[PDB]
Formats: structure tokens, C-alpha cells, sequence
DNA sequence: CAATATCCCGAGTACATGCACAGGATGTATATATCTGACACGTGCCTGGAGACTAGGGAGTAATCCCCTTGGCGGTTAAAACGCGGGGGACAGCGCGTACGTGCGTTTAAGCGGTGCTAGAGCTGTCTACGACCAATTGAGCGGCCTCGGCA
């Protein structure tokens, strides 16, 4: 049966930024772990945020707050400026 | 009559280590949390009990930092605490470097 | 400036509860540094939980949740 | 099993030390460091066996030890999860 | 004099190999699990995932321990430094 | 021995607490439900065992002086205690937000069929990286030639 991983999107993104470069298989497992750790931290914090405010859904703002808590510094104001591109394009 | 240097410092330990009362004055700490807040969102308001939960958390942090600092001075043969002690304690607990 | 109102004798009391006998005169202006950064790091989160819910007063629960997030929980004001 | 903590032989402790950036190691560091490593192993393999017992397995598996580490603030990247 | 001990630092901070012998570490982890349950079997990747986490803890402790020996004006690390680094860390 | 201090005991002191009360929202209670997954059944793998061998390492020792350790050092302030300043402390009210209620209508979940994205396949099919070896360079120490200062 199928096992499923993020392994292709990290490779796709590598060819976005370093078109000559590659990854060893052992160094893929790192990205395939890291990328789902940050998934869980955002899901867990966004879940608590909905609960504290006694909502049921989790709209964009329930995540933009979870990113603006969880990320340390310039990464917060960058990631917030990056995600507000994506939904602004999607809703056209 | 006048005591020896040292006598009154150990008298103060046995006093402030037996009470549970707050050690920073109210208004001077209430001014500080407002000034640090208005740099992030202008024209806030605080509930009267929010600033208390700041103070009761701050004092309990400062007092823990000193308790872990004195451990360094004692190890380094001194009894006096000095900045170089705090920089060690705060580095092993991973806060600053 | 308002941070200088964390007066020298107050630092001595905090220190005395922590059990230290004798305090270098450099510790006063250095300790203010660690209090000022600690307040900075929990007020960022408390005002974040405030701005999320659209209200514009920081509650006791906001500072509780901010402190809870950073591993510095307090039982007292609402667990 | 006999006495297998003695198999963390003195030179190996010196290698670990050398990585960590230390010059000179007093002879009492060897018997202290075995003490620290045995306490760490106990507190992680206990969790790893409780994750195993829940699933009715006998074989301890890599995800069990990774979940065991993840709850103690000691997350490991390299074996999944 | 005093230089070859320093030449080892520049070696082991460049290599990323595991530094404890494999079989001796594997037989220790089988010993410590027996008092939790009899007759485990260990998956070959589980024993590795322990070792990778152990060495990374030990070497973090020697990094944080050295800082204490420097504080006491010494060079040599001693158990009283490990004890301090663990007490102040909260172990 | 004198002195400042902590300890200790009884009077007198607001309100805090534990309680009784009305009443409301929710926990119960019964019937129904499918389906989670329990359980049962084999599938096939690795976890383990078990051997032979080198070579890497480990342990040991030997010599030793580095570094730690200690004493004794000389130098200057945190502490002690007081005088002395202003500032943290205790009341009067405004209205702005927060809550909360109303009706606001946006979107998701679900179930629908179609279909192409992905993730397991290869010996894919090589050839980056991995040893293996060679070559350059700098630096350091040891000989060797040569002016001059203190001594006959």
C-alpha cells in the first residue's frame, strides 16, 4: 500500500532556488521531517486559538495568528507577507 | 553599637525568604509594562488583574535567576555576585546565546 | 525613563529572597536588562492573543496564555 | 546482561569530550559520564517501551523511540515523524 | 607541548561519524530495557536512533560543561562542573 | 556584660466563608445504530543467530611538569547606618468596550463521476563523490661563514 511523503515538493522547491543542485537521500529525510514538524506546530496552535475564542471553524485568521505567535522574528513578518499573496491570488 | 558587615545581609535572607509579598512597587512596574506595550499596539487598555499576573510572573522569574546565579558565584570561590555570573547561568539555560 | 523605577533596593529584595549575600554594583543596571527582555517577550504574545480576538484591552487570560506558551505557566489567575 | 555500561570505554568518552571543545579531562569524569548516560537511556527507553506496549508489539521500532524523544523536548530528525 | 590534545579538537569537529563503538552501545541498550520488559526485540533502526540522540546529548553537555571550567579560571573539566551544568539546566 | 532584635501571648478586629435558597440547563434514560475494529486468519521478513578473520582499538605502562592548588599577597569597595525627598498610597466620577442579542447569508461537508498525479517500480544507467596517491609550501632548527667589547 502507498506510504505518501512531501519528498517531491521539497525537490521541486530546490530546483526553484538552486537549478544545478541536489539532495542526498539521507538529507531528504531531514526535510521530510522538518516540513511536517512545522505542519503540526501550526495545526496545534491554530486549534487552541479556535478553542480559546469558542469558534468551531479555522479560517485564514486562525492560522495567520498561529504563524505570528510561532515564528521568531523577521520570519514572522515575511511568512505573513507571503501567505497573504497566496490567498489573495486564490480568491481571484 | 554596630553589627559586623555580613550580619544584616543574613538577617534579610531569613526575612524575605519567609514572606510571600510582592517586592517591586505597584505603580513603577505598572508604568513599565505600559511603555513596553505601546511600542507594539498604540492605545491599549489593561485589565487591573492582567498587570498583576505580569508582576507575579516577573518576580518569580527574577528570583529564580538569582537563585541559579548564586550557584555560579559559590562555585567560582566568591560569595559576591557579579554580571559575569548571570551571563553564565543564562547561557546554560539557553536564553541569550 | 520608566525602567529606572525598578529601584536599586527592589533588586536587593528580589536577590535576598533568592539567597545571595553580597551584590556587585554592576548587577543593578545588568538585571534591568533581563527583566526588560522578559517583559518584551510575554507582552508580544499577550498583545497577539488580544489582536486575534479583535478586542483592545489585554485581559488576565491573555497574559496567562502568553506565559503558558513559553513554558512559564502560572496557576493563580485561570488555568 | 552482565555489566555492559563498562563498554563505554574511556577513549570513547574522550572522543565525545574532544568534539565538545574541552582540553583537559580529570580522571573522575569517566565514571561520572557513564552515570549521566545510563540515566538518560533509562528515561527514554522506558517511554519507548510504553509506546510499544500500547500497540501490542514485541519489537521496539524506530518510530516508538522517536515519539519517546519528541515528548521530552529532544526531537530527532532523521528517522521520520 | 600541549598541542596534540588541541589537534584532536580540529579532527573531531570536522568529522560527523558516531564516536561510541556500535556493538558495545547496542548491548548496553538491550541491558537497560530488560528491567522494563523481558524479551523485547529491537528493530535495527531503533538502536541507531538512540545512539544518534545520545551522542548529541553527551556532546551538548560537554559544550555546556566546559563553560563552567572557564568560569573557575581553570582549563580542566571536573565532575563539579558537570554537576553544576546539570543543576543549573534543571536535570 | 549590654544592647538590638526575634519570639510569643492576649485584645480587639471586618469580612469570608461556609451555608441555605431558588431555579435552570443538562445529565440521565431508552431505543436505535452501524460500524470500528476485534479477532481471527495466514504472509513473508528481519530480527536474530552463529563463524572466521583481521586490524583497530583498547589497555597498559613510564616518565614528568603542567596545571592545579595553596599561601600569602596588597587594594578597594558593598555593607552599615544615618540622615533626608519625594513618591507610592487612598478617594470622587465618564464613558468607552465588552458583552450579548438579532438577524445577519458564506461557506463546508457530502455525495456525485471522472482522471491524472504520485509514488513504487528499474539495474534504470552511470559518475559525483570517494578514497588513493602524489606534489608544494611554509616554518623551524642546525650548521656555518663573518665585527666588535671586555681582558693581558
Amino acid at each position: 500500500s502507498r506510504k505518501e511523503s512531501y519528498s517531491i515538493y521539497v525537490y521541486k522547491v530546490l530546483k526553484q532556488v538552486h537549478p544545478d543542485t541536489g539532495i542526498s537521500s539521507k538529507a531528504m529525510g531531514i526535510m521530510n521531517s522538518f516540513v511536517n514538524d512545522i505542519f503540526e506546530r501550526i495545526a496545534g496552535e491554530a486549534s487552541r486559538l479556535a478553542h480559546y475564542n469558542k469558534r468551531s471553524t479555522i479560517t485564514s485568521r486562525e492560522i495567520q495568528t498561529a504563524v505570528r505567535l510561532l515564528l521568531p522574528g523577521e520570519l514572522a513578518k515575511h511568512a505573513v507577507s507571503e501567505g497573504t499573496k497566496a490567498v489573495t491570488k486564490y480568491t481571484s | 553599637h554596630r553589627y559586623r558587615p555580613g550580619t544584616v545581609a543574613l538577617r534579610e535572607i531569613r526575612r524575605y525568604q519567609k514572606s510571600t509579598e510582592l517586592l517591586i512597587r505597584k505603580l513603577p512596574f505598572q508604568r513599565l509594562v505600559r511603555e513596553i506595550a505601546q511600542d507594539f499596539k498604540t492605545d491599549l487598555r489593561f485589565q487591573s488583574s492582567a498587570v498583576m499576573a505580569l508582576q507575579e510572573a516577573c518576580e518569580a522569574y527574577l528570583v529564580g535567576l538569582f537563585e541559579d546565579t548564586n550557584l555560579c558565584a559559590i562555585h567560582a570561590k566568591r560569595v559576591t555576585i557579579m554580571p559575569k555570573d548571570i551571563q553564565l547561568a543564562r547561557r546554560i539555560r539557553g536564553e541569550r546565546a | 525613563d520608566n525602567i529606572q523605577g525598578i529601584t536599586k533596593p527592589a533588586i536587593r529584595r528580589l536577590a535576598r529572597r533568592g539567597g545571595v549575600k553580597r551584590i556587585s554594583g554592576l548587577i543593578y543596571e545588568e538585571t534591568r536588562g533581563v527583566l526588560k527582555v522578559f517583559l518584551e517577550n510575554v507582552i508580544r504574545d499577550a498583545v497577539t492573543y488580544t489582536e486575534h480576538a479583535k478586542r483592545k484591552t489585554v485581559t488576565a487570560m491573555d497574559v496567562v496564555y502568553a506565559l503558558k506558551r513559553q513554558g512559564r505557566t502560572l496557576y493563580g489567575f485561570g488555568g
